[PDB]
């Protein structure tokens, strides 16, 4: 069925079907133009004519030019020839590599897994970092939540949980640049590349980035962390597998979402946002859950907008987070890498029901002893460290070690340090910290653990570094 | 909903939608031409003067209004399709632009048949030989079956030459455009 | 200006006479779907609020009968419904399947069993729409509803039929609150007399579908299904079925208050539902008001929580509870909807997110939380004990801004109560331990343990209690009240178990 | 013209707080929707569109280049405000200017505290 357009109001065409209307969210191709322009349809205004957003520049068109409609919502390619590539929102790749050749397709419109599907047992996802598999352990199928800026090591934090997620689950990721500014977008490929989860020669790459620049119109930012959930789902359906999902970031999707509304004539909401806020993240932080094929997890970087944690996107947005990872500065400075910060990543499933009575005591005590150390921290700076006793002076030492033991080094981290990666799993983590509590190693040197992956190594290192 | 044909020409506002629904409901049944001679007709009829006065008091009851239209469409003996618009027009309270509607219609019936506007405005008093070459010259623009409506106007408010329209397409050889042109360039 | 039924689609329908063949009095055509509602146009004989059902197998409700056509909220995504389709009335103003074919159920907020457990096979359908008891119906709140948690039936009691409300930070023990309290009645609903049994009711509005997946399954994990149903509007359900889940479940407890039986209704919570609200209302225009919620945003509670009632023996004794929760920002207790809500219950069960930071879980915060009805509806032994144990967390609260031996006295008190108010999770206990604990606790002899040392002693003493005293906590329960003989015993039982302890 | 002939150029918008003003009254008068502070839905679009031609072409396209430098004025340190954000969250960095440096003697008022510059190590001679 071929329509005609009959107004181009900014980025908002409004084309007249004749013969057979389509049905809302479904795609439209703009017949003459050279650049492949896609609309979307958001509205039915009666009369046979139907508001669609477009999902590119919108300079040159016509009143009258012929748009033919697809017939379902946005389509993207989703074997598994789609990894290591890197495909704009409506799929057209734009690696300069060529047509991503798959005989499936998805349409980006799809609705959340039915109730009978959840999966209802909370389990934990081994990242293979002692802190965050420690303190902040990240659920199967929760959205993650990573604080923190630039240069404190987010994108290397990235690529690690990508490697290490696909040697140890052995399943592939996503990578959903919201809004992602083009700079940022080439020396995030380039890092991949580099560190090897990018794979140009082999196939056998472990990333299907996908980004949705940051000067495309607005209506082709809001669909482009759908076109992520959408390769995802497929990893997820179609080959039961875990699988990582990085939307960096999820402000943006959010004001994307909140300029489509406003275009669209809605009237704005309390702050400004969409009056839709709350269900248009719902209707996409619903589909990254535990089914009983698979699982999608997910890692949302998430920008505060002017330290409100009250405002209503990362009010809307904590509303879904099932855990934390506040990458912070003041600890990097210290060189423990990774910067996540101990006392202010939080998570949902850090109770004793989940991850087991072991797992939260020792948790707890790391916490309880770095909480002393940092308030010891005051006294000694004030006064002096003869202000305090032994039985302070012993924390403090179980403190630094702790501190240090947190730090890991990342494989791909390997041009900086120079470092083996260590992916320890989840036991050699608990086993090391509960016996680092256990006073068992209170002689070693510091520098005994700094770097390293479980305690043995540690041990080891004493052992070097002492003679 | 049922498909309806759409004209040649498009029309906007509310006579825009009341002579496409007319045209589109006529094409079917085929009773443009005859629909079109009802409507000169309503016309008129709407504007003796007791009638004109009677439909734009607001105070006369809708269903009055209703019924008198129905009652004078008796003896007029119009088509099902016109009394129908008439009525139509008439309990919607959108008769006081019922001469919009038709001159509408009327627009949209001139292109089904084909009768481009055009327009010659001249520097001064025009000969009729010259609108005889005029219009055999313009001929020339138009499509395979098209015809020629040319509304001719005298200006000496331009200095010379003439400004031809013909549908949309406007070519204005006018010296008075050619002198600022010139000033413009030169300056 | 314009018409919205001035399209050439119907103009041309009017205009040749064809509308002699399309029903209009019993069945329209979608004029224009869009931001969640349907123009449609037709339907002469729909009621406004009737429940009309498109031609995708979708279902609406009329709220606007314009003069030239209806206008429908689709209780659906809107996706499925294109101009053009038919819309077919019900004749039925919207209402949902009740009775007690559907307990142990999950239903979304229509009444359709989304547990793929097959079809809910009822009798009975009710309103949503009914109005609440008027005021001659109603009685005094006399019977406790026992939440089997120490702080909230010691400090907060709660009767039947009063309306609570658990309000607090995020993340801070709501959603826990009203699981114990669903699950403590296990023990009153494995009897006879129908007096005590009590089902219960959940909806989750907006919330994460896997969260009441998760809630569902520990239900069951406790045999506390048979005698519940879980109404569930989650955060991807369309804003019209965040908008009804809650009267949909006052209306299936509504069926048991009438019938002389006692509910209990957790919505869960009324904060998402009022922003789905505002989020239906800016999508029609309406005016904006304060936050931009509409100006209806109370008359969108009041006509809910006032069905919460408690029916008089005229009527049939009946009952519905009721816990609505709400999820204050930071710690803003007086912003539009907190303060439009704790105006219409009659209490209030504050979770400090500071004390739940600092280990006191429950954290409910004890002083700013209140039951101003419960007082009266109180088993008398917890009466006999909570008298003092509030006394004394008063006295308490004042000497913890800061000594001689009457603070520290004051102070060590204090410590151990709170102490004593801590609770594990899914863990509930029936009022005789709730007594037999607070007694020991309020009466001193845990003054001359450490304060760390409370959070075991507790453990070990109820169960010590559960096997060798069973007569002494029947007699309590049965009596209700600690009968001075009762005192001695408990006082003996205390001391010799204290004696050994360490 | 310059970055894709192989030549390096540099761009100073002065101001983009005033592009942006004359946008919104070019759709304000066109009756479009408008939006916070009344600025359209476009309004960042229209910056972005603008600030993501600055790039620095490889070598097989030229070599080419095109600095960027969008001058901003912030009503009184509101640095939150839409505009500012806007345009701090499509660019690289920020020079912040203060007036109590300014006045302090410290000329050019730059506050080193909130500037930042995301390239940062590189975009320096080894010697500085
Ligand atoms: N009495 C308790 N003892 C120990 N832990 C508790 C207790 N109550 C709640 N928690 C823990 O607090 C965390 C959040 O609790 P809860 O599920 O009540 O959140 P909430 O208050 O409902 O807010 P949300 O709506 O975000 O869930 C859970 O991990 C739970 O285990
Ligand atoms: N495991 C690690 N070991 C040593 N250095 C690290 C580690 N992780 C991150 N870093 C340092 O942090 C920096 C992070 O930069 P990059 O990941 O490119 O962007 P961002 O700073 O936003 O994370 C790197 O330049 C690196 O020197
Ligand atoms: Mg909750």
């Amino acid at each position: 069925t071929t329509g005609r357009i009959v107004a181009v109001i900014g980025a908002v065409v409004d084309v007249q079907f004749d013969e057979g209307l389509p049905p809302i969210l479904n795609a439209l191709e703009v017949q003459g133009r050279e650049t492949r322009l896609v609309l979307e349809v958001a509205q039915h205004l009666g009369e046979s004519t139907v508001r669609t957003i477009a999902m590119d520049g919108t300079e040159g068109l016509v009143r009258g030019q012929k748009v033919l409609d697809s017939g379902a919502p946005i389509r993207i390619p989703v074997g598994p020839e789609t990894l290591g590539r890197i495909m704009n929102v409506i799929g057209e790749p734009i690696d300069e590599r060529g047509p991503i050749k798959t005989k499936q397709f998805a349409a980006i419109h799809a609705e959340a897994p039915e109730f009978v599907e959840m999966s209802v047992e909370q389990e934990i996802l081994v990242t293979g970092i002692k802190v965050v598999d420690l303190l902040a352990p990240y659920a199967k199928g929760g959205k993650i939540g990573l604080f923190g800026g630039a240069g404190v090591g987010k994108t290397v934090l990235i690529m690690e949980l990508i490697n290490n997620v696909a040697k140890a689950h052995g399943g592939y990721s996503v990578f959903a640049g919201v809004g992602e500014r083009t700079r940022e977008g080439n020396d995030l490929y380039h890092e991949m590349i580099e560190s090897g989860v990018i794979n140009l020669k082999d196939a056998t790459s472990k990333v299907a980035l996908v980004y949705g620049q940051m000067n495309e119109p607005p209506g082709a930012r809001a669909r482009v962390a759908l076109t992520g959930l959408t390769v995802a789902e497929y990893f997820r359906d179609q080959e039961g597998q875990d699988v990582l999902l990085f939307i960096d970031n999820i402000f943006r999707f959010t004001q994307a979402g909140s300029e489509v509304s406003a275009l669209l004539g809605r009237i704005p909401s309390a702050v400004g946002y969409q009056p839709t806020l709350a269900t248009d993240m719902g209707t996409m932080q619903e589909r990254i859950t535990t089914t009983k094929k698979g699982s999608i997890t997910s890692v949302q970087a998430i920008y505060v907008p002017a330290d409100d944690l009250t405002d209503p996107a990362p009010a809307t947005t904590f509303a879904h987070l099932d855990a934390t990872t506040v990458l912070s500065r003041a600890i990097a400075e210290l060189g423990i890498y990774p910067a996540v910060d101990p006392l202010d990543s939080t998570s949902r499933i850090m109770d004793p029901n989940i991850v087991g009575s072991e797992h939260y005591d020792v948790a707890r005590g790391v916490q309880k002893i770095l909480q002393d150390y940092k308030s010891l921290q005051d006294i000694i700076a004030i006064l002096g460290m003869d202000e305090l006793s032994e039985e302070d002076k012993l924390t403090v030492s179980r403190a630094r070690k702790i501190q240090r033991f947190l730090s890991q080094p990342f494989q791909v981290a390997e041009v900086f340090t120079g470092h083996l990666g260590k992916l320890v799993p989840l036991k050699e983590t608990i086993k090391g910290f509960q016996q680092i509590l256990a006073g068992e190693y209170d002689h070693l040197p510091e520098q005994a653990f700094y770097m390293v992956g479980p305690i043995e190594e540690a041990v080891a290192k004493a052992d070097k570094l002492a003679e | 909903f049922a498909k309806l044909v759409r004209p040649p020409v498009q029309i906007y506002g509310i006579e825009g939608r009341y002579a496409t629904a007319l045209y589109s409901a006529a094409s079917k049944q085929n009773k443009l031409e005859q629909v079109e001679k009802e409507l000169l007709r309503v016309g008129q009829i709407l504007k003796e003067p007791k009638m004109a006065a009677s439909l734009l008091n607001p105070y006369v009851k809708r269903s009055v209004k209703v019924k008198s239209l129905s009652d004078m469409t008796a003896k007029e003996k119009f088509s099902p399709l016109t009394s129908n618009l008439i009525n139509l027009l008439a309990e919607n309270g959108r008769l006081t632009n019922t001469p919009a509607v038709i001159s509408a219609f009327s627009t949209m019936m001139s292109v089904h048949r084909g009768e481009v506007p055009c327009t010659v405005t001249t520097a001064s008093a025009l000969d009729e030989a010259t609108l005889t070459e005029l219009k055999t010259v313009l001929k020339s623009f138009l499509s395979k079956g098209q015809v020629l409506k040319l509304e001719v106007k005298i200006d000496p408010s331009i200095m010379g030459g003439m400004i031809v329209r013909i549908g949309e397409k406007y070519v204005d050889m006018s010296a008075k455009t050619k002198i600022q042109k010139l000033s413009r360039a030169m300056r | 200006k314009t018409g919205t039924a001035e399209v050439s689609s119907i103009l041309e329908e009017r205009i040749l006479g064809a509308d002699t063949s399309v029903d209009l009095e019993e069945t329209g055509r979608v004029l224009s779907i869009g931001d969640g509602i349907a123009r449609v146009h037709g339907l002469r004989n729909v009621q406004a609020e009737e429940m009309v059902e498109f031609s995708s197998g979708l279902k609406g409700m009329s709220l606007n009968l314009e003069p030239d056509n209806v206008g429908v909220v689709v209780f659906g995504n809107d996706k499925l419904i294109k101009e053009g389709d038919i819309v077919k009335r019900t004749g039925a103003i919207v209402d949902v399947p009740v009775g007690e074919e559907l307990l142990g159920r999950v239903v979304d907020a229509l009444g359709n069993a989304i547990d793929g457990k097959g079809p809910i096979g009822s009798k009975a359908r009710r309103r949503v729409g009914l109005k609440a008891p008027g005021i001659i119906p109603r009685i005094s709140v006399r019977e406790p509803m026992q939440t089997g948690i120490k702080a909230v039936d010691s400090l907060v009691p709660i009767g039947r039929g009063q309306r609570e409300l658990i309000i607090g930070d995020r993340q801070t023990g709501k959603t826990s609150i009203a699981i114990d309290t669903i699950i403590n009645q296990k023990r009153f609903n494995d009897g006879t007399d129908e007096k005590k049994k009590l089902y219960c009711i959940y909806v989750a509005i907006g919330q994460k579908r896997s969260t009441v997946a998760q809630l569902v399954k520990r239900l069951t994990d406790a045999d506390a299904m048979k005698y519940t149903i879980v109404v569930s509007a989650t955060a991807s359900d369309a804003a019209p079925l965040q908008y009804l889940a809650p009267y949909s479940g006052c209306s299936m407890g509504e069926y048991f208050r009438d019938n002389g039986k006692h509910a209990l209704i957790i919505y869960d919570d009324l904060s998402k539902q009022a922003v789905a609200y505002r989020q239906m209302s800016l999508l029609l225009r309406r005016p904006p008001g304060r936050e931009a919620y509409p100006g209806d945003v109370f008359y969108l509670h009041s006509r809910l929580l006032e069905r919460a009632a408690k029916m008089n023996d005229a009527f049939g004794g009946g009952s519905l509870t009721a816990l609505p929760v709400i999820e204050t920002q930071a710690g803003d207790v007086s912003a539009y909807i907190p303060t439009n809500v704790i105006s219409i219950t009659d209490g209030q069960i504050f979770l400090e997110t500071e004390l739940f930071y600092k280990g006191i879980r429950p954290a409910i915060n004890v002083g700013l939380s209140v039951s101003r009805v419960g007082s009266a509806a109180q088993t008398r032994a917890m009466k006999q004990v909570a008298g003092t144990m509030k006394l004394e967390l008063a006295q308490y609260r004042e000497v913890a801004a800061f000594l001689d031996a009457a603070t520290q006295q004051l102070l060590s008190r204090g410590v151990r109560l709170t102490e004593l108010l801590k609770q594990g999770q899914y863990s509930p206990m029936a009022i005789e331990e709730q007594v037999a604990v607070i007694y020991a606790g309020v009466r001193g002899y845990l003054d001359k343990l450490e304060p760390s040392k409370i959070t075991k002693f507790e453990n070990a003493f109820l169960s010590h209690v559960i096997s060798q005293h069973q007569a002494l906590l029947g007699k309590i329960r049965t009596d209700g009240k600690i009968s001075e003989e009762s005192d001695a015993k408990l006082k003996e039982i205390v001391t010799n178990f204290l004696a050994g302890f360490e």
